[PDB]
């Protein structure tokens, strides 16, 4: 009913991060968990999600870079973010909806984490 | 307002129905999520379970009337039911148990359903005016128990697990049993004839032996729906022949086919309409979030409100016709909500599902109750048998019909499921509309035959 997100932070372009979503009261197993993100000055947008029976959904611009997965023993949902780019900078939220559907808009989800800041710097090492 | 044993019977019935609907509200989801069934396997297996629960109801009236007595059979049925609920809770340790546990519930329901109503009938002198109100309150008792179970059981299973839900079903039966035993003194001169002779252990052993055989046969049929299908197909065609060889009964035949259509539609509430609420409806109403499985509770809800009103407010065949039009409108409303009133993300307002369930409950209030009296007024044991066989078949047919809405586990987009639900619900509504029209056309001829 309340999700706790962890694992955000600051990373350089081409790096990786893992977000995790854990629920308090109810067991997350009955829930599709969607990851949303809100960049400065824009709306929350669907990023990626996993339904209650291992179906997956992705936004176009993160396919081949992000992987959603679920650890059904530890009751946790993960977002593995590789090949990170500056334009992935945002507050990331997990959201939970009962069942097999992952709707694209925030209004499809009742339960929300508080959000974790992810920042991707164009920093690269000096040549 | 009513005799004192009425309140005992009221609360025993309430708690027994709470146990039953605590299971019914969560069963299809339990099949999918806990046992890993596909939605199609879950729907046909729920159909088989419901067919057995319904068809075995014929046994309990005989056992109570002629073998052990009404009061003894209330006690025995409550015990077998409670055992079934705890076995279902135990099936989480031993998954191999599940079908046996469900068979134990079916047989337990079979032994118990007809007996409290029978007992209530004996609490009133034969032409007492308060009878009608007492039985309307009896139905309301059933639906308060169902309303509580369908509301809370999905919530309990989400927060604490199925073992807890099923054990609480068992506990509800235990307190039904405690309320009966604590109140046994109120019904000492109420009963069928065997209640007042000492109990025959021969007949009790026959009843327990037959119960166990049936628990195993039910388990098998539910595990192999492909033989439940042919058993009921050949049994149905055969009993149709044996009805045809042997003119007030033809009214029962056409009304039985119409009842079959009604039960096919009623069977959708825990299956296709349940998963429709899960997949394509907003899980928020009046600002409160809810478990969409709890939406099944809208059926007893509307009955609880509407049964008094409609008691305050043609005759038999027209009441059947009205119920059938109401049901048709429930499914056309479901279809319409999906076709025209959905979100860009594929989700529809739950007020549409509130309306679907209102239409469906009004149909229930016109047909199911009214039909038993019509059966009791046009007619014996053979027609009860053919009735129960065919309506059980109707629940199997309902599970099969529901499979046309089954969603693969990898689908996640509501805009893919929305048109499947709308196509099936719309076609159901159109066929039921046709059925309601032919019913209307025959209403006058039917109404002549009842004279
Ligand atoms: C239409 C019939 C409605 C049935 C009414 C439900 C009875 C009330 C539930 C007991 C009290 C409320 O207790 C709690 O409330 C929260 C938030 O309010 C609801 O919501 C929470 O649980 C359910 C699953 O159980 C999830 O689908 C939901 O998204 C989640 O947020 C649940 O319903 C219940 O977990
Ligand atoms: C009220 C009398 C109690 C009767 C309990 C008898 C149980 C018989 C056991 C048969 C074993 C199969
Ligand atoms: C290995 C699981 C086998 C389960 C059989 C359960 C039977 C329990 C009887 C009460
Ligand atoms: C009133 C006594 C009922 C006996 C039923 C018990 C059968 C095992
Ligand atoms: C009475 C209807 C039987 C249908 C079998 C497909």
């Amino acid at each position: 009913v309340q999700l706790v997100e962890s694992g955000g932070g600051l990373v350089q372009a081409g790096g990786s991060l893992r977000l995790s979503c854990a629920a308090s009261g109810p067991t997350l197993s009955n829930y599709a968990v969607g990851w949303f993100r809100q960049a400065p000055g824009k709306e929350r947008e669907f990023v990626a999600g996993i339904n209650w029976s291992s179906g997956l959904r992705y936004k176009d611009v993160v396919k081949g870079r992000f992987t959603v997965s679920r650890d059904n023993v530890k009751d946790t949902v993960y977002l593995q973010m590789n090949s990170l780019k500056p334009e992935d900078t945002a507050v990331y939220y997990c959201a939970a909806r009962f069942g097999g559907m992952l709707p694209l808009q925030p209004s499809g989800y009742a339960n929300w984490g508080q959000g974790t800041q992810v920042t991707v710097s164009s920093h690269h090492h000096h040549h | 307002q009513q005799p004192r044993p009425f309140f005992m019977i009221f609360f025993v019935e309430l708690w027994e129905r709470f146990g039953y609907y605590g299971v019914q509200g969560v069963l299809a989801v339990f099949f999918v999520k806990q046992l890993g069934f596909s939605q199609e396997q879950a729907f046909v297996t729920f159909g088989a379970f419901a067919a057995l629960v319904y068809g075995l109801i014929s046994i309990g009236g005989y056992v109570g009337d002629h073998l052990l007595g009404t009061k003894r059979t209330i006690v025995l049925g409550a015990l077998v039911l409670a055992i079934g609920y705890f076995m279902t809770g135990m099936s989480l340790l031993k998954p191999d148990l599940i079908f046996i546990a469900l068979g134990t519930i079916a047989v337990g329901n079979g032994l118990f359903k007809a007996n409290p109503a029978s007992l209530l009938s004996k609490c009133y002198p034969p032409k007492d005016p308060r009878l009608d109100g007492a039985f309307t309150l009896f139905y309301m008792s059933i639906n308060i128990g169902s309303l509580i179970a369908l509301s809370l059981a999905p919530v309990i299973a989400d927060r604490f697990g199925y073992s807890v839900t099923y054990n609480l079903c068992g506990a509800g039966l235990i307190i039904a049993l405690l309320v009966y035993i604590a109140c046994r003194g109120m019904v000492k001169d109420i009963g069928s004839e065997p209640d007042f002779r000492p109990m025959s252990f021969s007949k009790l052993l026959y009843v327990l032996l037959g119960s166990v055989v049936m628990i195993f046969v039910c388990a098998w049929l539910m595990h192999n729906v492909e033989v439940a299908n042919l058993v009921l197909i050949v049994l149905s065609i055969v009993v149709t022949i044996i009805f045809f060889r042997q003119n007030k009964m033809f009214v029962a035949f056409v009304l039985m086919l119409e009842a079959v259509v009604f039960y096919i539609l009623y069977a959708q509430m825990p299956t296709s309409l349940n998963f429709f609420a899960i997949n394509n409806v907003h899980h928020e109403i009046l600002g409160f979030s809810i478990n969409p499985v709890s939406f099944q509770a809208l059926n007893p809800f509307w009955v609880v409100l509407a049964s008094p009103i409609l008691a305050g407010i043609l005759s038999m065949p027209m009441k059947f016709t009205l119920g059938m039009f109401m049901c048709s409108l429930g499914f056309l409303t479901a279809a319409a909500a999906g076709m025209w009133f959905a979100d860009a993300q594929g989700l529809t307002s739950p007020w549409f599902i509130v309306l679907v369930y209102l239409f469906q409950s009004l149909g229930e209030l016109f047909i199911s109750a009214l039909g038993l009296a019509m059966i009791a007024a046009l007619v014996m044991g053979f027609i009860l048998g053919m009735w129960f066989l065919t309506q059980a078949a109707a629940f199997l047919l309902g599970g099969y019909v529901a499979t046309f809405t089954a969603v693969p586990d990898n689908i996640t987009d509501p805009l893919e499921t929305l048109p499947v639900y709308t196509n099936v619900f719309g076609k159901i509504g159109l066929v039921t509309l046709g059925v309601a029209v032919v019913m209307l056309l025959m209403v006058p001829w039917l109404k002549r035959m009842i004279a």
